[PDB]
């Protein structure tokens, strides 16, 4: 039913910041989950998947920074660590789901700002 | 019960070592589709069972005719499979006043596809992606591959054919194991000092039942005489020592 | 009182090769005592299913019955160009017998 | 869990002689002062009975010896113990002492014994762990120190505790407790008794009549078993285990023809084996 | 095998008209027999039974007009006299049989029109 | 390579009661795997059409999808004062997924 996100903030470039997003209402477990990016004034750009029902991780090669994705299924939560930062990634992120002709499960988080800059 | 799961993860309850209340099953009479097998439903009150499997789920008001031992259609194809030789009863009724909610009921689910027909009585909770075409999707969704599961759409705005049934299925067997679950029977008022045919706990004979002061040990059942006759019995319903002459 | 029948839908304009489920619902719990009939308008009602779960001579398994209690089902499968006619369900549980209002399967 | 301490010990099983012992009531039928004769599984008189010790201090300092083996069921099984302080609870009776067969798991967890016929995974050194909860100040019993998995279970039951204390007696009773276990015709039946004994260890000349407790649908043959234990934890002293001392008696049943002398009240005293001599 | 009916026609209301229906192929005698009604555009409405194997006659109370039913068993024929007429009964009638889970004997007559009207 | 999307027009300033056709074109032949979203700027993207030809709960038929292959169509009809926001199409054909650049329908 509901998705909550870890806190965004201002991080210096080259660093790492683990992204937590917990589910509620129905589990993460039976589904997949995604991350997308929205820069201000820019379109929604897909980032990376997670696939718990086997195990596989796909990343966008457009932003191929080894932003690692894995689970905490028993907390219905998902972790993607912001690795190899660069300033144009300064944006808001969303926890996502795609209706793949079968489901209607597209549920979106509230959105938190990741900021990549040396100036706080 | 207050909460039946769907058919992709149907609940199963092994039941034994108790007694069957088969009377009010027929006296319920609020049940839409109530059928049985093995031997007649009036006959099954006493004809009893080693070990029963009570498994229940919720399906649609149209697809319930798929639930029949040895048919096709989605629920019996990929969701829940009655065997080729079956004994039990299919009990089916509507729960439209509970399940289907305004604002939409989408709690319930089912499996729509799998790469084979389903083995009998085996659930399928594996929610991984099936790949219909040859292009490997490998866990994430994609092209030629779909998601396995789908919901139902329940609201009370549905017609009568689209109403949710809480189908509970009772399945039975017989083994080297004894009839651990078995239906009880009514008693007959005790007659004292009357020539009377009788049965106590299956023990049968004919005698004159009286009050008697011989004193059993608690676990005991019969008394007996020198001649291996059945001399004295204890009334099971009200413990008392009853001679048999 | 009498036993009410509920035949739904009372018509369904259909196409070639369909699988139509003509439902006959009941006001009481009837064991299996329900039947089905073929009637082109002006003909004699040709019986299709007896005891709601058994086929009939001359009629292949393109028709298929199931159900019990209150809920009864006409399972027409692989719908044929001769099968487009006015059909009927039937109680035989008590006296009086009533029949359904009919369901006309007809070419779209 | 499956915490394990084999602590294997040498020496021959200390035997004994059951004088008049292991005579239960093989029927519910009440009889009075008659001599009844049946040929049934019993422990024949003047028999070799192994006085085993689950925990055995042989004094130097400490030296608690945990010996209790997995033991075959053979034809039938007899059991006897004193244990003024209970350290014994139930038995693991089974076929493979593992999955792939059912499992007879008798736990007399205080106070509601929950007999269990299930499929478990029994560890290499199974026994019931007991600890202190600190919440409500109660000694719980960790039951998975016996077995890891509990699933598939076929049967469950609860009754009033078979194991029972009295105490306050500073001995002179020892509360000798016997349990007979015979699994056949789908009914594995349990027998019991409680007797005072003033002797140091071994058994007296008296007769012990054992009533059937429950006649239960089992359906699984038992070819081996082991007993269960109740141990605890201690804290810093020059972890704690092996509470008190533990020893018990075991003997195997056998078909024999006994003549049974009931009393005016049906209490069997004298029984005589026919094949004894 | 076959059922034949007496002639239908236009009868004034309040009158009576005996209905004859003879069997062929197998006898009436061992079975029951029924009458049903079909008004044009209306569903098939059951009318009345006959039960020769004892003797009993049941009528629909929906149309309870003392439409009397009895036999001519030796001619394999059955007689129901149209009594206490009223115009909405203007319809076609059928001689009927119900497969009561045991038999398959549902055999239907050809259908004749009873008409209840003062205008011929 | 990647699958390119082509959302046209990328904005359209509109009026009350219109029938706007927001087109999402594709570089490849995608079966039906395209979606649509509502986003007022700062909200969560509320899904509008799934599989490019099917409506959604809460969203009436004032929105209406069609198309297949390369050509996909957002059929907004009887344009409502709440429908003026930033919208999006969506592939799910392959990996990577891309979304359209957005089309802001806004009051003239
Ligand atoms: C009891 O013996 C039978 C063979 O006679 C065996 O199949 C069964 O597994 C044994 N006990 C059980 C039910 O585990």
């Amino acid at each position: 039913q509901q998705l909550v996100e870890s806190g965004g903030g201002v991080v210096q470039p080259g660093r790492s910041l683990r992204l937590s997003c917990a589910a509620s209402g129905f589990t993460f477990s039976s589904y997949a989950m995604h991350w997308v990016r929205q820069a201000p004034g820019k379109g929604l750009e897909w980032v990376a998947v997670i696939s718990y029902d086997g195990s596989n991780k796909y990343y966008a090669d457009s932003v191929k920074g080894r932003f690692t994705i894995s689970r905490d299924n028993s907390k219905n939560t998902l972790y993607l660590q912001m690795n190899s930062l660069r300033a144009e990634d300064t944006a808001v992120y969303y926890c996502a789901r795609h209706a793949t002709l079968m489901n209607n499960k597209d549920i979106w988080g509230q959105g938190t700002l990741v900021t990549v800059s040396s100036a706080s | 019960a207050t909460r039946f799961a769907s058919v992709y993860a149907w609940n199963r309850k092994r039941i034994s070592n108790c007694v069957a209340d088969y009377s009010v099953l027929y006296n319920s009479a609020s049940f839409s589709t109530f059928k049985c097998y093995g031997v007649s439903p009036t006959k099954l009150n006493d004809l009893c069972f080693t070990n029963v499997y009570a498994d229940s789920f919720v399906i649609r008001g149209d697809e319930v005719r798929q639930i029949a031992p040895g048919q096709t259609g989605k629920i019996a194809d990929y969701n829940y499979k009655l065997p080729d030789d079956f004994t039990g009863c299919v009990i089916a009724w509507n729960s439209n006043n509970l399940d289907s909610k305004v604002g939409g009921n989408y709690n319930y689910l089912y499996r729509l596809f799998r790469k084979s027909n389903l083995k009998p009585f085996e659930r399928d909770i594996s929610t991984e992606i099936y790949q219909a075409g040859s292009t490997p999707c490998n866990g994430v969704e994609g092209f030629n591959c779909y998601f396995p599961l789908q919901s139902y759409g329940f609201q009370p705005t549905n017609g009568v054919g689209y109403q949710p049934y809480r189908v509970v299925v009772l399945s039975f067997e017989l083994l080297h194991a004894p009839a651990t679950v078995c239906g009880p029977k009514k008693s007959t008022n005790l007659v004292k000092n009357k020539c009377v045919n009788f049965n106590f706990n299956g023990l049968t004979g004919t005698g004159v039942l009286t009050e008697s002061n011989k004193k059993f040990l608690p676990f005991q059942q019969f008394g007996r005489d020198i001649a291996d006759t059945t001399d004295a019995v204890r009334d099971p319903q009200t413990l008392e020592i009853l001679d048999i002459t | 009182g009498d036993i009410q029948l509920t035949q739904s839908p009372s018509s369904l304009s259909a196409s070639v090769g369909d699988r139509v489920t003509i439902t006959c619902r009941a006001s009481q719990s009837i064991s299996s005592y329900l039947n089905w009939y073929q009637q082109k308008p002006g003909k004699a009602p040709k019986l299709l299913i007896y005891a709601a779960s058994s086929l009939q001579s001359g009629v292949p398994s393109r028709f298929s019955g199931s159900g019990s209690g209150t809920d009864f089902t006409l399972t027409i499968s692989s719908l044929q160009p001769e099968d487009f006619a006015t059909y009927y369900c039937q109680q035989s549980y008590s006296t009086p017998r009533t029949f359904g209002q009919g369901t006309k399967v007809e070419i779209k | 869990q499956c915490v394990n301490l084999t602590t294997r010990t040498q020496l021959p099983p200390a035997y004994t002689n059951s004088f008049t012992r292991g005579v239960y009531y093989p029927d519910k039928v009440f009889r009075s002062s008659v001599l009844h004769s049946t040929q049934d599984l019993f422990l024949p008189f003047f028999s070799n009975v192994t006085w085993f010790h689950a925990i055995h201090v042989s004094g130097t300092n400490g030296t608690k010896r945990f010996d209790n083996p997995v033991l075959p069921f053979n034809d039938g099984v007899y059991f006897a113990s004193t244990e003024k302080s209970n350290i014994i609870r139930g038995w693991i009776f089974g076929t493979t002492l593992d999955s792939k067969t059912q499992s007879l798991l008798i736990v007399n967890n205080a106070t509601n014994v929950v007999i269990k016929v299930c499929e478990f995974q029994f560890c290499n050194d199974p026994f019931l762990g007991v600890y202190y909860h600190k919440n409500n100040k109660s000694w719980m019993e960790s039951e998975f120190r016996v077995y890891s998995s509990a699933n598939n279970c076929t049967f469950e039951y609860v009754s009033q505790p078979f194991l029972m204390d009295l105490e306050g007696k500073q001995g002179n009773f020892k509360n000798l407790r016997e349990f007979v276990f015979k699994n056949i015709d789908g009914y594995f039946k349990i027998y019991s008794k409680h007797t005072p004994i003033n002797l140091v260890r071994d058994l007296p000349q008296g007769f012990s009549a054992l009533e059937p407790l429950v006649d239960l649908p089992i359906g699984i043959n038992i070819t081996r078993f082991q007993t269960l234990l109740a141990l605890h934890r201690s804290y810093l002293t020059p972890s704690g285990w092996t509470a008190g001392a533990a020893a018990y008696y075991v003997g195997y049943l056998q078909p024999r023809t006994f003549l049974l002398k009931y009393n005016e009240n049906g209490t069997i005293t004298d029984a005589v084996d026919c094949a004894l001599d």
